[PDB]
């Protein structure tokens, strides 16, 4: 933390402090506050809990000069979500990232969950509407090519509706487009990468939300940059 | 046809009230016909209820019972 918060407070810079498995940190706390010699709490606990998970949290925020943001893994004790230990934690949390280990194999990278991920920041008061609307929308017709996955599996692709269809399809190219070149990646791959900004990745979703792509191949947004890269993916397929 | 002095009933296996031409019941007896074949939805929910049905069992309702 303290080498953190140097480049922050020193420098004005907005560092980022990554603490894999912050749950060791709690734990290793009761461990010894037996040896200490304070009184067991709720689930053997060290009394303390609470204000040491405090002390350590509120010194990572944005003061008048820098910032730090920090990446938590949480391990949740025995997939519970009600022990002291998470419990504590969350409640310092302001977004969750997750990673499903379904979207990998179905060659989604990054791998991260787009219904089970949530944040704070995920308002139109803190993102305005353009990032809210498309945001949530792009979540809700997720929501559908989901559910429908059961019937799918069931009736085919003959029947939905005609309209789960259009969903299915822009569902898809939405949850591929959720790919990304990833600067880490070149080593394996070769491709060179992307940056692409909120409001280039708003404006993308928008566009394919509005349907206005759905004449290119599925594998044309998978594992591209902003929405123009589709493009050239896609000319690449020889469409015109 | 049952002629009755004061009644005249008719009895049909399909009748609808159409012109001139026959090759409309037909017609009637068409556009009817795979519109209650796309009835398949009374099956397909039956099948997302047997579905459930056997989801909530899945569990396992009882555990070596509890």
């Amino acid at each position: 933390l303290t080498m953190a918060e140097y480049f922050r407070d020193e420098q004005g810079q907005d560092v980022l402090l990554f603490i894999d498995n912050i749950f060791r940190f709690t734990q290793a706390g009761s461990e010894v506050s037996a040896l200490l010699g304070r009184m067991p709490s709720a689930v053997g606990y060290q009394p303390t809990l609470a204000t040491e998970m405090g002390q350590l949290q509120e010194r990572i925020t944005s003061t008048a000069k820098g910032s730090i943001t920090s990446i938590q893994a949480i391990y949740v004790p025995a997939d519970d979500y009600t022990d002291p230990a998470p419990a504590t934690t969350f409640s310092h949390l302001d977004a969750t990232t997750n990673l499903e280990r379904k979207l990998a194999e179905m060659g989604i990278y990054p791998a991260v969950d787009p219904l089970a991920s949530t944040s704070r920041a995920l308002a139109p008061e803190i993102v305005g509407e353009e990032h809210y609307q498309v945001a949530r929308k792009v979540q809700q017709t997720l929501q559908r090519y989901k559910e429908l996955q059961d019937i799918i599996a069931i009736l085919g692709m003959d029947e939905l509706s005609d309209e789960d269809k259009l969903v299915v399809h822009r569902a898809r190219r939405i949850q591929f487009f959720l790919s990304q070149n990833f600067h880490v990646a070149e080593q394996f791959t070769g491709q060179p990468g992307s940056y692409v900004p909120v409001k280039e990745t708003v404006r993308g979703f928008k566009e394919i939300l509005e349907g206005k792509y759905d004449h290119l191949p599925e594998d044309a947004f998978r594992l591209v940059g902003r929405i123009e890269e589709v493009v050239e993916k896609a000319k690449a397929m020889g469409v015109e | 046809l049952e002629v009755r002095p004061d009644k005249v009933t008719i009895l049909a296996q399909a009748a609808e009230r159409a012109e001139d031409i026959d090759v409309l019941r037909a017609k009637a007896a068409k556009e009817r016909a795979e519109r209650r074949l796309q009835s398949q939805q009374d099956d397909i929910d039956f099948k997302r209820a047997e579905l459930a049905l056997k989801r909530a069992m899945n569990r396992l309702s009882v555990a070596e019972m509890k």
